[PDB]
């Protein structure tokens, strides 16, 4: 009953202001200017960025930054699958399973609400860091900004909103089709549903845009070469800068995966 | 193990 697919709707949308301090409609309403007393600090090089420090080298500072922000991420993200219905019943090692293949799909979807084609906002909305400043760092940490922009660019085109992006988000998680799963039938069945509120929502909320459901089903199988794409240019980082290594909550996350 | 705590917090 469709009744039920717009409560459940809904119920995912609640959950997803209560987990993510920063929504697609702030972060467009600051990118846009249409916000109240707050314009933010514009980093576009060596200094500009050493006076947002205040509001090693230039490279690696923001490669941690990053990394700071995505421990943040895999919290909220944490907090929001929990809130969705059957996820805490499924077995703990599934849950596991599917936060620690998921949560990097779903950093760079949310991440690209925080981007135009021009840059990023940055912590919390008070910086803007531009592209053309991310794309001057040295190799190999210039190619790790550039492919995500490039999605966001063509993902926002989609014009999807927070309530949209809260089912997408859900459907995301809840794969059964991750590497290792131990029980898949019931994962399926919570996707197969959170997919039925997904097609209805889109359909109501965007009436016009054709196709929009296939379009962003796509996007989902994007994601996850997006991620293979980063993980093969960290390898590089791991064996080339020896002396570096990852906060504990991405390392965990990222050992033996795929 | 870090996930697992942030999963089971209530
Ligand atoms: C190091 O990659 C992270 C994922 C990640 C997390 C966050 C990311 O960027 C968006 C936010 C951003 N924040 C900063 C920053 C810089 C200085 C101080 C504090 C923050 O830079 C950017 C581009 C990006 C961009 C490309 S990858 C990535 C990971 O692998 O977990």
């Amino acid at each position: 009953e469709s009744a039920d697919l717009r409560a459940l709707a809904k119920h995912l949308y609640d959950s997803y202001i209560k987990s993510f301090p920063l929504t697609k409609a702030k972060a467009r309403a600051i990118l846009t200017g249409k916000t109240t007393d707050k314009s933010p600090f514009v980093i576009y090089d060596m200094n500009s960025l050493m006076m947002g420090e205040d509001k090693k080298e230039v490279a690696i500072r923001i490669f941690q930054g990053c990394q700071f922000r995505s421990v943040e991420a895999v919290q909220e993200i944490t907090e929001y699958a929990k809130s969705i219905p059957g996820f805490v019943n499924l077995d703990l090692n599934d849950q596991v399973t599917l936060l620690k293949y998921g949560v990097h799909e779903i950093i760079y979807t949310m991440l690209a609400s925080l981007m135009n084609k021009d840059g990023v906002l940055i912590s919390e909305g008070q910086g803007f860091m531009t592209r053309e400043f991310l794309k001057s760092l040295r190799k190999p940490f210039g190619d790790f900004m550039e492919p995500k922009f490039e999605f966001a660019v063509k993902f926002n085109a989609l014009e999807l909103d927070d309530s949209d992006l809260a089912i997408f988000i859900a459907v995301i998680i809840l794969s059964g089709d991750r590497p290792g799963l131990l029980n898949v039938k019931p994962i399926e069945d919570i996707q197969d549903n959170l997919l039925q509120a997904l097609e209805l929502q889109l359909k109501l909320n965007h009436p016009e845009s054709s196709q929009l459901f296939a379009k962003l089903l796509q996007k989902m199988t994007d994601l996850r070469q997006i991620v293979t794409e980063h993980v093969q240019l960290l390898q590089v980082i791991k064996k080339t800068e020896t002396d570096m290594s990852l906060h504990p909550l991405l390392q965990e996350i990222y050992k033996d995966l795929y | 193990h870090k996930l697992v705590q942030l999963l089971t917090t209530t």
